[PDB]
């Protein structure tokens, strides 16, 4: 009765995560007074996580609660890429809002030249296609299959399908979907942090007669407490380590996975989203 | 200055019963309402913009 | 037939490019607007910043323009200009004892009064200049009118400690201009609720680098408007 | 002094007392409400890039002309959605434009004081000046002739060969900010921030009537196509409905709801449906008769700016501040 009662949360997450996507998408889409430069890349994070909720969300509980995978080979190794591509999207595109945030405020007048309605969406398609590539070219051509008789043994069995990865790819798919974006919203996010310490400061001085900290830790505390260790577990169990067992692994995944029923909320707290929530509902 | 035979010259006119103007307008109203698409939406097929 | 379809389609491909391309050139460009009296000194800082009446200035390769709709006591043009950078507001803090008839000074404060508490314009930040600064320290200095017969405040007035005054080398006037620019600040901090800001810069007619000052507070206008939208202040 | 003009508005106030034998509510109390009517965005056109102020449907049902902030002067063809023209402006700011009935010539003016005038057949083929402000509206009597309005508080009848004032119409207080002519061009009113909309005569160029109703600035004005009234939109949240033949008052739509004022307004082809622009985001329409809301429209992202019916009554298209025009069925 422990997998019945432990299957209710999967569904909530699932159906949490679908609802969340599905109503930033429509409000994206259905208002013409919400699209702008950055909120491209906001749809596309949401199209992205909404993929993943909807793809491999479902299929990881229905894999989990069964102990067993009905569907064929080929379709979990679909499921698998699904699976990366969809995380390395998710990650680059926060990178990439950040990037935008930090060049709209480090570089206002050179801001609107620098980034239109085409650059966002060359970005877009780039990141897109790096994540493609990442996900699907190591996988379908079987470049992350390790030579272990373990990993063997699970490739050929049709039944049971986990994941079991070279140290070389594993490595190479946490520097290119997490830890490089990583680097990127903690440089990006630090400068802002000091642009905005240095304009409350000369507010200060001014009109002598914060918020800002509180908004990038919420940020960078969901970004990182939901990603980073099961980005950390990756690499240890790649390299030279057995202590890290499947059911770590795997709960750090789907800690990961909650992250796509986070970003939204977080990323559409704007007054003019909520007004769109309040007529679309 | 002129403002006196301004207002000397706005007071001196002809003026009408306010029910007779009324009823004016809604005949006018009554009378031109048919061809009028705004008031009935046109049909589709009628209709230049769809 | 479909000849004249196609022909009007090629035509709006033709003027839809032509309005991208005029929308690359002018998002590219910061509209300013001056205003003030007409004894204020609005033609000293034109010329000052060029080295209706349409000015074209460049600073570091960035493209702004300058209105200046120039009695008009009723303002109603005033709502036209809502996407602006910022309003450049020149008052003559010299003519307090100079009055029409209501010092001149306060009429220009009731004027920032009624530009700050605007329905229309409620994100346009004020760029306030205080010209005749050699003409107010040469009044403070004779004494000849007295900055308390008009002011009754500057009775109960106390220099800032905060604020670090320039080499002006005399108490008094320190103390009086920066009276005239808290008048200005005070009416601003009333209503500013982080949209918009008030800037204060004392220059004088001799000097000529408000251009950079106009163009480094143009820069904090926008970078505070984008870190208000992103809930960084 | 002052005490023959205190007379003189006594005299017009019991006058106009005496006429009011029984309010239009009384006599439209028995007809038929017109009922909740649906409007939908048939076309939209968003196609400019800053605040567009005013637009003119052509003298045929599918052109139009709306000019924006941007300084560009844009016809567009409303059935296809098409750009026919786009003329740019001189002036970074225009204020109102035109169609004339002709078609030839469209004729546009700002806070630059001049209306500027485009031949059709995009040149400039005349430009008006000597109005002291800055212009607010301008309309086509024929193909010769245009009425604009300044913020100088005067009025003037131009004539494009000419260019001279042909007559001014002096004799207003406050500055004026819109006006409309009649069904033919022998009258046309004009509204003022002195809260008096002024009845006026081409071609005597004298005020036959004053109307003082409102308590603020009156910002639109439309005729009944009858031409016998017409109706002021206002700063103040009650749009009114004037009477030239009765000289006084008829009705003001007012709701509690409304706060804000009135940007456009324009009647129906049958004069049953009073179309009123708001400082809100959206639009709203009122039975010209039972002074009952009949259903409020789809609103655009920012404040609309401008209201035009067609002369076959078919669609009314609105244009915000969001540089959009929506045309609407
Ligand atoms: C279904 N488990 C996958 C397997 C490995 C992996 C994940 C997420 C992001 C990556 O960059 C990965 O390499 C996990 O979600």
């Amino acid at each position: 009765v422990w997998v019945v009662g432990m299957g209710i949360v999967m569904s909530l997450i699932v159906l949490a995560i679908v609802f969340g996507n599905v109503l930033v998408i429509t409000a994206i889409a259905k208002f013409e007074r919400l699209q702008t430069v950055t909120n491209y890349f906001i749809t596309s994070l949401a199209c992205a996580d909404l993929v993943m909720g909807l793809a491999v969300v479902p299929f990881g509980a229905a894999h989990i609660l069964t102990k067993t995978w009905t569907f064929g080979n080929f379709w979990c190794e679909f499921w698998t890429s699904i699976d990366v591509l969809c995380v390395t999207a998710s990650i680059e595109t926060l990178c990439v809002i950040a990037v935008d945030r930090y060049f709209a405020i480090t570089s206002p007048f050179k801001y609107q030249s620098l980034l239109t309605k085409n650059k966002a969406r060359v970005i877009i398609l780039m990141v897109w296609i790096v994540s493609g590539l990442t996900s699907f070219l190591p996988i379908q051509m079987h470049w992350y299959r390790a030579t272990h008789q373990e990993a063997i043994n699970c490739y050929a069995e049709e039944t049971c399908c986990d994941f079991f990865t070279n140290q070389a790819y594993a490595i190479a798919s946490s520097i290119v979907s997490f830890y490089v974006p990583l680097v990127i919203m903690v440089f990006v996010y630090s400068r802002v942090f000091q642009e905005a310490k240095r304009q409350l400061q000369k507010i200060d001085k001014s009109e002598g007669r914060h918020k800002a900290l509180k908004t990038l830790g919420i940020i960078m505390g969901t970004f990182t407490l939901c990603w980073l260790p099961f980005f950390i577990v990756n690499i240890v169990h790649v390299i030279q380590d057995n202590l890290i067992r499947k059911e770590v692994y795997i709960l750090l995944n789907w800690i990961g996975y909650v992250n796509s029923g986070f970003n939204p909320l977080i990323y559409c707290r704007s007054p003019d989203f909520r007004i769109a929530f309040q007529e679309l509902l | 200055r002129k403002l006196v035979e301004q207002l000397k010259m706005e007071a001196n006119i002809d003026r009408i019963k306010v029910s007779k103007a009324a009823a004016d307008l809604m005949a006018y109203c009554e009378a031109h309402a048919k061809e009028d698409p705004l008031l009935t939406p046109v049909p589709a097929s009628e209709n230049p913009f769809r | 037939q479909r000849n004249e379809e196609k022909a009007q389609r090629e035509a709006n491909k033709k003027i839809e490019k032509q309005l991208q391309k005029d929308k690359q050139v002018y998002r590219a460009t910061h509209r300013l607007l001056l205003l003030g009296a007409g004894e204020s000194g609005k033609s000293t800082i034109v010329k000052q910043m060029r080295i209706i009446f349409e000015t074209k200035f460049q600073v570091d390769k960035v493209n702004f323009h300058m209105f200046d709709v120039g009695r008009d006591e009723r303002r109603k043009w005033i709502q036209c200009f809502n996407d602006v950078t910022a309003i450049i507001f020149v008052v003559a803090s010299s003519s307090y004892n100079m009055v029409i008839r209501t010092n001149r000074l306060q009429e220009a404060l009731n004027l920032f009064k009624s530009i700050w508490n605007n329905r229309w314009l409620r994100t346009i930040s004020v760029i306030l200049f205080l010209n005749k600064q050699d003409l107010l320290a040469e009044k403070v200095l004779a004494g000849k009118s007295k900055i308390e017969d008009y002011f009754p405040e500057f009775a109960r007035y106390t220099t800032p400690e905060d604020a670090t005054p320039e080499p002006g080398e005399d108490p008094r006037v320190t103390r009086a201009k920066y009276f005239i620019r808290d008048e200005f600040l005070r009416i601003s901090t009333a209503s500013g609720d982080g949209r918009h800001y008030c800037y204060p810069h004392f220059t004088c007619a001799v000097d000529t680098e408000n251009i950079r000052r106009v163009f480094n507070d143009c820069r904090d206008i926008i970078q505070r408007m984008h870190l208000r939208q992103y809930e960084l202040l | 002094l002052r005490q023959e003009a205190e007379q003189l508005k006594n005299q017009i106030r019991d006058a106009r007392k005496a006429c009011a034998d029984a309010t239009l509510s009384q006599i439209t109390n028995n007809i038929d409400p017109v009922g909740r009517i649906q409007m939908r965005t048939r076309r939209t056109l968003r196609g400019h890039l800053a605040k567009i102020y005013a637009m003119h449907w052509g003298t045929d049902s599918r052109l139009l002309v709306s000019a924006s902030q941007d300084g560009k002067l844009i016809i567009w063809d409303s059935y296809t959605t098409n750009k026919v023209h786009a003329i740019p402006l001189r002036s970074s700011w225009v204020m109102t434009c035109a169609y004339a009935p002709s078609g030839n010539y469209v004729a546009c003016g700002g806070l630059d004081n001049i209306c500027s005038i485009y031949n059709l057949k995009v040149r400039v083929s005349r430009e008006l000046a000597g109005h002291t402000g800055y212009l607010s509206c301008c309309r086509f009597l024929d193909d010769n002739q245009i009425v604009t309005s300044s913020g100088d508080t005067t009025c003037a009848l131009w004539d494009i060969e000419t260019g001279q004032q042909t007559t001014t119409f002096t004799g207003h207080t406050g500055d004026v900010m819109s006006l409309s002519l009649a069904p033919d061009t022998r009258l046309f009113v004009s509204g003022a921030c002195d809260a008096s909309a002024k009845l006026w005569d081409v071609r005597e160029g004298m005020c036959r009537q004053t109307f003082t109703g409102h308590e603020s600035d009156i910002n639109a004005i439309c005729f009944f196509p009858n031409g016998n009234a017409f109706a002021t939109g206002s700063d103040d949240a009650t749009c009114r409905l004037f009477d030239l033949r009765a000289d006084q008052e008829l009705m003001t739509y007012s709701h509690d709801n409304i706060i804000c004022g009135i940007t456009s307004v324009s009647f129906s082809k049958s004069g049953r449906l009073l179309l009123a622009g708001y400082d809100d985001f959206n639009c709203n329409v009122w039975d010209a008769l039972k002074a009952d809301r009949a259903g409020v429209l789809a609103g655009h992202d920012n404040r609309v700016s401008c209201l035009g019916v067609t002369d076959d009554g078919m669609a009314v298209a609105t244009g915000s501040w969001d540089s959009f025009l929506k045309i609407w069925n």
